[PDB]
């Protein structure tokens, strides 16, 4: 009738790709953060902000290339194509290191278009929402990572540059500079990705092993048609199972699917937490009971301060090149070694 | 490398050990043209 | 003496005894009911169902 | 077309070779051909190795695997682990390359034109696997071979021209195995060691009398078990622990494949004597000891007392004591204080390393090998630079042990994967349950309450 | 130290005996079609 | 009729309470044994000789630690590959002292772990079902058996084996980042993907059939109680779930059919795990990973850094500070 | 951007210097890694760590080591490091060339060209050439 009702009724229309109005922030969002990973990780370089090689253009492959954050010279500015760091030039935006907030700023905007798709498509089917309440695990690590820990840190110069071994550096310097593994809000996630990985090899494994005789073939796949309403595996031979292998099993098809939901994501909320104190140094880095022993007692060694020996090393060795601006200039006589290496 | 009446098919010798892989891409052409029947 | 090159590392004799007396008393348990059966029975399957 | 799409079989296009379990021509053909299949690779890899050989370099650093499993045998070895010839490397490459164009000709005839069952027409090769007689008699004409196989590395050990032992005096060369050793006590004394360390269950057979001896004894058994199961029959207790069905055997062969995998995967990483480091490179534990050695010569031209030298730990720097009481070398390396070497062993006595003849007798000869087996230790990259891990790009080697222990060990653990599926399916297909629960029975309901 | 060492070859071939007989003991007919 | 059948009637008994089996015969005494040996060696034991430098690590709760620091050390680098048990150390004071215990409970648990998976399927042989369960956990065995048996083979010793804790486990990752540069190896890439695939495929599967449920209960009670437990009526409208991923990506990605989507949440991680577990055998026998370090030159030569040399500066921290006073030659063989 | 200045070396104990073709500065790399770089790889030597291919190291050396000309001297007759008796036994050489299989097809130009490998290495990278694992 309105107009108002024809864009509705244009944007809800069956057709290859659903648009909807969420495809208005997604669309648009993700295509630039996509591309713009793809050019950056091609073309753009990474010499005058990390002094580094970030391209294909620098004989970097497909490990090695990234699309790298900006100076710290930068700090937290939010580099504007047209603002006053860039000042309109595309080419003095590149080099300074503009693309990766273009990335991420239009990254996080796809996220939120996306989980909006979620919501919208679930409206027109008519389901409950789950998918876009498991959808914000992986949000709540983005944010976490990619905006707000560069924010409570120096600059954007200490977030992941989006690139392979970009982010297995940022793996390492989290060791060494934040003792991340001590940390109870990852050793939680662990705890649910190696936990979720586990439910779906079980769930996998279980239904496709006690399937009924549906058909007299030999293959399995073939012996399902999608409309059907009896079920297609022994739910209490399998609860008959695992109640004598494991001891406990699941007796609730709605409770075991929801354990598949709740496992995987927690993992993700969990770790997100602790990377969120991170941001302001807030770090798990000593138990003190186990600090004053080994001083006063130079006889006391765990494996626990065997891996604080570990962080000088990863605290001293990389930082001169780690973080050029600073201009670290060691000696060879500070750098810890150890006998003979 | 070769003896020297054989030095001439250096390049074709170079090619035949991977000639087993493409027995193996052999048959996923073959099951594509039979119509994967 | 760890690194001696001894059969199932029989470094005594006394712990034969203990071998032999191992799958011996089993063995003898298993020939009560599978044991002293006709040696000369076959089957055409896949997987004989005879007796206990 | 019958026979050949899942209407007529029940298996889908990518098992599809399972459709020729009950077919016994299409699949002897198909044995046949994958049999051409490894022929015709050891042939042209072997081509493809010589075309590639440079005599500057070694023959372990310029990356070959198939050229040094002749050079034990002893075509074109010098002494001292010098190949000369490699025109009799050229030979044996091309009759195991002409040879898989026969193979291969019975595998696109037997699988293409051959028919489909031999048991119609062919009383003799045909078969069915639910009979018990005609299996043993599959498996004991092929251990016959399998017994012949083992006396032509006898044969040629003792009467054709001989093979390359490395621990053969005055330097390694092609030596005439006279007297092997036919001892069952010392023989399967290996059999029936530990597999941990120190002992090293069928690893650590350190010279060739025992290895040629040893064949010998492998060429008894197979003719005899050969023999065995032709004229047998499974016994009593035998028919009632296996499954007598097609994929039954092929997972019992998965399972005894995989332990030959492992272990041919630590005989390349231990063994010194059947895989010579003066072809294969230095092992693990021998480029470890190297390197103590050269700087144990190194500082003794120094004029230290080394015997005496006290380690920054409070050990030997050089010289410490094994926990078994021998003289070793000090370090990360007193792990390997097992390592008998034929650089090395001169220096033995009873006790361990004769600080005697430390002082006094060590061979140039020595300083050459220990300085080569540092700088070409089995430590690599998948992209072939050499070194530890955080080495530069600037060698490139990788060592021809790290290649046979990290890919037949890896495929000696998929081999154990296919000891479980072929065997999980072979005992469900004999029992009738591998298409899946019955709607109408179900098991599990006519049981007891649950608990 | 030798008399703790006989205990446990005794443990060890007691159960090692149990696997190896209870796989002879016609498992394969151990199945729910018959038998 | 006879005792043995009256004994193998018992033990292959599905109405037992937990299935004991034939390889319960050598799964259950393996298991309770490394279970209490490793109790009382993380509760109470005494300091280990490690490095074998005479320089005993505490490992303990009673010699103050925790939870996480805590851990039963491996065995000493002067044992080596050699097999320690208690009857060849002469004492048990000699026999704690240079890591027996590590060696106790891990080759009882390899034992009782490959006796584990061998139960689950027994198991699924007398209850009729099809029976590869237990190959989907041949992905944990190959990963345990991986860190505790193959990298110990390699390397030679026990002592580079993992140790059994929480702060020793990365003490055991760290020091094999920089021996081997497990970060740019392959095959820890393909299980990365293998658990991140993996937790993606499980939250999106739980989520699609806990989003179309079909109604059975009211708002008071709780959403699981619509299911009764051994009904034959489908608990959720799978057309649902299915029109749903066909328009949330797009039409021809999604699995109308529920075995091949069942399937393949098995496939991705086991094969995942089977592959990463050759990662640490291929690097068990120093195959390390890529090393791009000094690869990208300008033309007149000089190196030009790039990640992976960033990456190399923190091994180099690492390598040369692990084990620091174990070395005294100038490269890590070991 | 190997400009001739940059590829300008010392030839002569006197002190000339001449300038190295660009074919001399690529087999030169070829060569040093496929015979020498197996211990001396990047300056460094692995077997005897004292003694390295620094330009401080070479020129240390009881008879001066850094020219072409000294440099090729040293590869067909290695003395030690005081110069008083020869390691030609242990060191690759060219006098000792029947025990390295490594050394018998070597020409002038080849050595030449190795030796033009090790003295132009310290010009393009200062620090990395000999500098150990602190600099790499
Ligand atoms: C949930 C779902 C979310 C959905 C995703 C949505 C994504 C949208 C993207 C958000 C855009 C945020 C980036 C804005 C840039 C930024 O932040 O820019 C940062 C600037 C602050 O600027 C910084 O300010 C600092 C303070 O300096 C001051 O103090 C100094 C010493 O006192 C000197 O005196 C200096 O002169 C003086 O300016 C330093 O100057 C830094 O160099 C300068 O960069 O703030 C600002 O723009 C705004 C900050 C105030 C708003 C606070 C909210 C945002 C920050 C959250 C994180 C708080 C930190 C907690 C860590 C966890
Ligand atoms: C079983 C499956 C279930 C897993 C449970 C594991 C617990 C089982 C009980 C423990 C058995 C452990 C096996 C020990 C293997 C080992 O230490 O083996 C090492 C020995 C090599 O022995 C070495 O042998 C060497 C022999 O060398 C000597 O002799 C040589 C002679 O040339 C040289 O001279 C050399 O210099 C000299 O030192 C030394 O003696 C070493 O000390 C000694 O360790 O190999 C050999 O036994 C041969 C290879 C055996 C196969 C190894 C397979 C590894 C299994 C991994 C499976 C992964 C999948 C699990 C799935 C489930
Ligand atoms: C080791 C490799 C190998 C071998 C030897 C075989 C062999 C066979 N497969 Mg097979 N297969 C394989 C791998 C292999 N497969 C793989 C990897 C897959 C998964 C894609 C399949 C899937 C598959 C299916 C689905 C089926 C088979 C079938 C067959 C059999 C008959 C084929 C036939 O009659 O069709 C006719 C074949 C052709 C027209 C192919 C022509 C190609 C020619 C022979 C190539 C020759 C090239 C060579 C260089 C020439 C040398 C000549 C010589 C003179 C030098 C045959 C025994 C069929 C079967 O079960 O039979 C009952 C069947 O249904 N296969
Ligand atoms: C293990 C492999 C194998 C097996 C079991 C068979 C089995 C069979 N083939 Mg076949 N074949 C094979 C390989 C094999 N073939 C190969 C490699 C080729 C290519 C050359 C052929 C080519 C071929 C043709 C062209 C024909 C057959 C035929 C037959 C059938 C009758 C053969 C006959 O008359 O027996 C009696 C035959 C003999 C006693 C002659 C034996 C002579 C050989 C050279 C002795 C072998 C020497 C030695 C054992 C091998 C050592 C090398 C070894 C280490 C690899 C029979 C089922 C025929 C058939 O089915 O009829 C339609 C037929 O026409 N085959
Ligand atoms: C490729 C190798 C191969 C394969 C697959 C087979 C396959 C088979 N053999 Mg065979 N065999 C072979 C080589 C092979 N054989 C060789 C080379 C020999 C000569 C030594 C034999 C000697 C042989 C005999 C004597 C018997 C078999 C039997 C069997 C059947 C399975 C039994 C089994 O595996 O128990 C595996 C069992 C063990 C590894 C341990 C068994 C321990 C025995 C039973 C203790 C009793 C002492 C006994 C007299 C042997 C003394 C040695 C020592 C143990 C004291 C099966 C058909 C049995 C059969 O049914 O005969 C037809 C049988 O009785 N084989
Ligand atoms: C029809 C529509 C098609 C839709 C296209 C959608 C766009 C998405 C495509 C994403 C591709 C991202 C991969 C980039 C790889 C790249 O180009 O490397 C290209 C690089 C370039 O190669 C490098 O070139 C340099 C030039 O100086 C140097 O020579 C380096 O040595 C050389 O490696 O190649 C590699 O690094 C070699 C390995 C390539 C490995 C790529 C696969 C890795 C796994 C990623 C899989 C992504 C899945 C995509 C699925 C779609
Ligand atoms: C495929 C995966 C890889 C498979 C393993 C590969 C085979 C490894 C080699 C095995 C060696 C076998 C040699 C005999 C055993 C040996 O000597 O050990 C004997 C060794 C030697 O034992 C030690 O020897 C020393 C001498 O140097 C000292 O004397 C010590 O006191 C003594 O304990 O002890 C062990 O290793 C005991 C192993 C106990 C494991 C038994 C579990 C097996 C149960 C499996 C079920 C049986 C079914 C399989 C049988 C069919
Ligand atoms: C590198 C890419 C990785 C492998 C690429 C293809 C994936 C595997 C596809 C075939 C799987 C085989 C197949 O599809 O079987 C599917 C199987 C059920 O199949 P059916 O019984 O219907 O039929 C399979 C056979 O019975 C023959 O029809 O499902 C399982 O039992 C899952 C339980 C094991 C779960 C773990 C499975 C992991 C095994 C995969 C390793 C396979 C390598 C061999 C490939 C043939
Ligand atoms: C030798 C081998 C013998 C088997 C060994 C036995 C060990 C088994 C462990 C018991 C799990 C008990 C947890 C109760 C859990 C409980 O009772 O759940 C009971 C639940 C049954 O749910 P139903 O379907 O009955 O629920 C329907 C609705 O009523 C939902 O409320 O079973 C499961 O879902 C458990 C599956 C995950 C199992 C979680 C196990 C996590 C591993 C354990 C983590 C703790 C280890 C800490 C050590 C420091
Ligand atoms: C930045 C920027 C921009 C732009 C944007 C765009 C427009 C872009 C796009 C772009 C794109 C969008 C890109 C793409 C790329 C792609 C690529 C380059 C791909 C590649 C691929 C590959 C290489 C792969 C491979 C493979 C194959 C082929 C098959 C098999 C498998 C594999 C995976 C291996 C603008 C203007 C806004 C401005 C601002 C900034
Ligand atoms: C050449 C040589 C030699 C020799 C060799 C020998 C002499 C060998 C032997 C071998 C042998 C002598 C082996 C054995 C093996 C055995 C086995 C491995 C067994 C197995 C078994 C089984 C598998 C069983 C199973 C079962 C059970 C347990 C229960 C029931 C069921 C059944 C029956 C299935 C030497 C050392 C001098 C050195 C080097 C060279
Ligand atoms: O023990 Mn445990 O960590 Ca395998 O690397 Mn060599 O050893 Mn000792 O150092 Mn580094
Ligand atoms: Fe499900």
């Amino acid at each position: 009738r309105g107009l108002f009702d024809l864009v509705d009724d244009w944007l809800k229309k069956d057709r290859f790709v659903f648009v909807g109005w969420s495809g208005l922030l997604l669309f648009p969002t993700a295509y630039l953060a996509a591309g713009g990973w793809m050019t950056g990780t091609t073309f753009v370089t990474s010499w005058y902000t990390h002094g580094l090689a970030s391209s294909y253009l620098e004989g970097c492959n497909f490990l090695t290339a990234a699309v790298s954050t900006p100076a710290n010279s930068v700090g937290h500015s939010l580099l504007l194509l047209w603002g006053p760091e860039a000042q309109g030039d595309f080419t003095r935006w590149c080099q300074i290191g503009g693309l990766w907030t273009f990335v991420a700023l239009h990254g996080a905007f796809g996220l939120i278009g996306f989980c909006l798709r979620q919501f919208e498509i679930a409206r027109l089917v008519g389901i409950r929402p789950y998918n876009a309440i498991a959808f914000s695990g992986p949000i709540a690590v983005f944010v976490s990572v990619f905006l707000l820990y560069p924010l409570g840190q120096a600059s954007w110069f200490f977030a992941p540059s989006f690139g392979v071994a970009a982010i297995f550096r940022f793996l390492l310097f989290l060791q060494g500079f934040h003792n991340w593994t001590l940390n109870p809000f990852h050793m939680m996630g662990v705890a649910g990705i190696l936990g979720g990985a586990l439910l779906c090899a079980i769930h996998g494994a279980t239904v496709e092993n006690t399937l009924f005789e549906d058909g007299d073939a030999a293959n399995t796949f073939r012996a399902f048609t999608p409309t059907q309403s009896e079920e297609t595996y022994s739910m209490v031979t399998a609860n008959r199972f695992w109640s004598q292998i494991f001891g406990v099993a699941f007796s609730n098809k709605r409770w075991l699917h929801f354990f598949m939901l709740f496992v995987p994501v927690t993992g993700l909320w969990t770790s997100s937490i602790g990377i969120v104190g991170l941001a302001l140094n807030l770090r798990a880095y000593d138990f003190v009971s186990q600090e004053l022993r080994a001083a006063e007692d130079p006889e006391f060694e765990t494996f626990y301060t065997k891996n604080h020996l570990l962080d000088e090393g990863i605290r001293a060795w990389m930082a001169a090149q780690d973080q050029p601006h600073e201009n670290f200039v060691f000696p060879e006589e500070v750098l810890p070694r150890g006998n003979a290496l | 490398r070769l003896p020297e009446a054989y030095v001439v098919f250096s390049p074709i010798v170079d090619v035949l050990p991977i000639i087993p892989v493409f027995f193996l891409l052999l048959a996923f052409v073959w099951q594509a043209a039979i119509g994967f029947r | 003496t760890e690194g001696t090159n001894e059969w199932f590392g029989v470094d005594d004799l006394r712990l034969l005894a203990v071998l032999f007396l191992g799958h011996w008393a089993i063995l003898s348990l298993w020939l009560g009911s599978y044991g002293d059966s006709n040696e000369d029975e076959d089957f055409f399957g896949e997987i004989d169902y005879s007796a206990r | 077309i019958a026979g050949r799409d899942i209407e007529s079989t029940g298996f889908a296009w990518w098992s599809g070779n399972a459709r020729l379990i009950n077919v016994s021509g299409k699949l002897l053909g198909a044995h046949v051909a994958h049999a051409g299949l490894m022929v015709f690779w050891a042939g042209a890899m072997v081509l493809f190795e010589v075309s590639h050989f440079v005599p500057e370099k070694p023959t372990y650093e310029q990356g070959f695997i198939l050229i040094q499993h002749l050079a034990t045998l002893g075509y074109g070895i010098g002494p001292g682990g010098e190949i000369t010839s490699t025109v009799p490397y050229f030979a044996v490459g091309v009759i195991h390359l002409i040879s898989s164009a026969i193979l291969g000709f019975g595998g696109i005839y037997h699988s293409l034109l051959g028919p489909d069952t031999l048991e119609e027409s062919f009383p003799f090769f045909g078969y069915d696997w639910r009979d018990k007689n005609k299996m043993t008699t599959i498996l004991g004409i092929h251990l016959c071979l399998l017994g012949l196989g083992s006396f032509l590395l006898v044969i040629k050990a003792m009467y054709l021209g001989g093979v390359y032992d490395t621990w053969a005096p005055g330097g390694g060369d092609v030596r005439y195995i006279t007297t092997p050793t036919l001892n069952p006590i010392v023989i399967f004394g290996y059999v029936f060691r530990s597999p941990f360390g120190g002992d090293g269950w069928v690893v650590s057979v350190n010279n060739m009398e025992d290895v040629i001896g040893g064949h010998i004894w492998v060429g008894i058994l197979c003719i005899t078990g050969g023999i065995w199961h032709i004229f047998t029959k499974p016994f009593a207790w035998a028919r009632r622990a296996f499954v007598w069905s097609g994929e039954a055997y092929l997972s019992y062969s998965l399972a005894a494949i995989s332990l030959m995998g492992f272990t041919a995967a630590l005989y390349s990483w231990y063994n010194n004597t059947a895989y010579p480091s003066e072809l294969y490179g230095p092992t693990g534990p021998e480029a470890s000891q190297a390197q103590a050695f050269t700087f144990l010569v190194r500082d003794q031209r120094l004029g230290a007392n080394v015997s005496s030298a006290q380690g920054p730990t409070g050990l030997g720097k050089y010289l410490m004591r094994s926990p078994s009481g021998e003289i070793i070398f000090g370090g990360e390396t007193m792990r390997f204080w097992d390592l008998r070497a034929p650089w090395v062993e001169p220096l033995r006595g009873p006790n361990g390393l004769d600080i005697n003849k430390i002082k006094n007798d060590i061979q140039p000869w020595q300083e050459r090998r220990a300085a080569e087996y540092m700088t070409h230790a089995p430590l690599g990259s998948l992209n072939s630079v050499g070194g530890v891990a955080t080495e530069i790009n600037s060698v490139n080697y990788v060592s021809p042990r790290s290649w046979l222990c990290c890919s037949h060990f890896f495929l000696a653990f998929f081999f154990l994967v296919g000891h479980w599926w072929h065997s999980g399916r072979a005992r469900a297909a004999a029992a009738g349950f591998e298409k899946g629960i019955n709607r109408a029975n179900e098991p599990v309901l006519s049981m007891r309450p649950i608990d | 130290m030798l008399t703790l060492k006989i205990l446990v070859y005794t443990t060890v071939i007691f159960f090692v005996s149990l696997f190896i007989f209870g796989f002879l003991s016609s498992d394969p007919s151990r199945n729910p079609n018959r038998k | 009729v006879s005792l043995w059948e009256r004994f193998c009637a018992w033990i292959t008994s599905t109405e037992n309470r937990l299935y004991i089996g034939w390889f319960g015969c050598l799964m259950f005494p393996t298991l309770l044994t490394a279970t209490s040996c490793f109790i009382i060696a993380f509760i109470a034991a005494p300091p280990v000789d490690i490095d074998g430098i005479r320089e005993p690590v505490a490992g303990s709760l009673l010699y103050g630690n925790n939870i996480i620091s805590g851990a039963v050390v491996p065995s000493s680098n002067a044992i080596g590959m050699h097999f320690y048990p208690i009857w060849e150390a002469a004492s048990i004071d000699e026999w704690l002292y240079n890591g027996g215990p590590y060696q106790l409970i891990v080759l009882h648990f390899l034992l009782g772990v490959s006796a584990y998976m061998g139960r689950e399927w027994e198991l699924s042989y007398r209850l009729g079902m099809r029976p590869w369960i237990f190959v989907a956990f041949s992905a944990p065995v190959a990963a345990a058996s991986a860190v505790f048996l193959v990298y110990p083979i390699g390397q030679g010793s026990f002592s580079d084996g993992m140790p059994l804790g929480i702060s020793g486990t990365f003490n055991f990752m760290l020091v094999f980042q920089a021996e081997h540069n497990i970060l740019m190896h392959p095959f820890h890439m393909a299980g990365v993907a293998g658990v991140f695939g993996g937790s993606l495929f499980s939250a999106m599967h739980g989520s699609l059939v806990t989003s179309s449920l079909i109604r059975e209960t009211t708002e008071n009670e709780s959403t699981n109680y619509g299911y009764k437990f051994g009904q034959e009526e489908e608990t959720y409208n799978i057309v649902a779930a299915h029109g749903y991923f066909g328009r949330l990506i797009f039409q021809y990605a999604s699995f109308n059919n529920s075995r091949a989507l069942h399937f393949f949440l098995a496939l991705w991680p086991v094969v995942g795990i089977w592959i990463t577990s050759m990662g640490i055998s291929t690097m068990a026998f120093n195959l390390n990973g890529f090393n791009f370090n000094q690869s990208v030159v300008d033309s007149q030569g000089r190196v030009i850094n790039t990640w992976a040399d960033i990456l190399n500066r923190a091994n180099l921290g690492i390598e040369v500070m692990h084990e620091r006073n174990a070395h005294n030659f100038p490269l890590d063989l070991a | 951007d190997l400009d001739e200045a940059t590829r300008t070396v010392v030839v002569d104990n006197a002190g000339n210097t001449t300038v190295l073709t660009p074919e001399q500065v690529k087999r030169g790399k070829r060569l040093f890694n496929a015979t020498c770089g197996a211990c001396h790889v990047g300056g460094i030597t692995k077997t005897n760590p004292n003694v390295g291919l620094d330009p401080e190291a070479l020129s240390l050396a009881t008879p001066r080591r850094d020219n072409i000309s000294a440099l090729v001297d040293y590869i067909k007759n290695p003395t030690t490091y005081d110069g008083l008796e020869s390691i030609a036994e242990v060191h690759p050489s060219i006098k000792s060339a029947d025990i390295y299989p490594r050394m018998r097809s070597l020409t002038d130009e080849d050595l030449y060209s190795i030796a033009g490998h090790i003295m132009l290495s310290p010009k393009i990278a200062s620090e990395k050439w000999g500098g150990g694992k602190i600099y790499y």
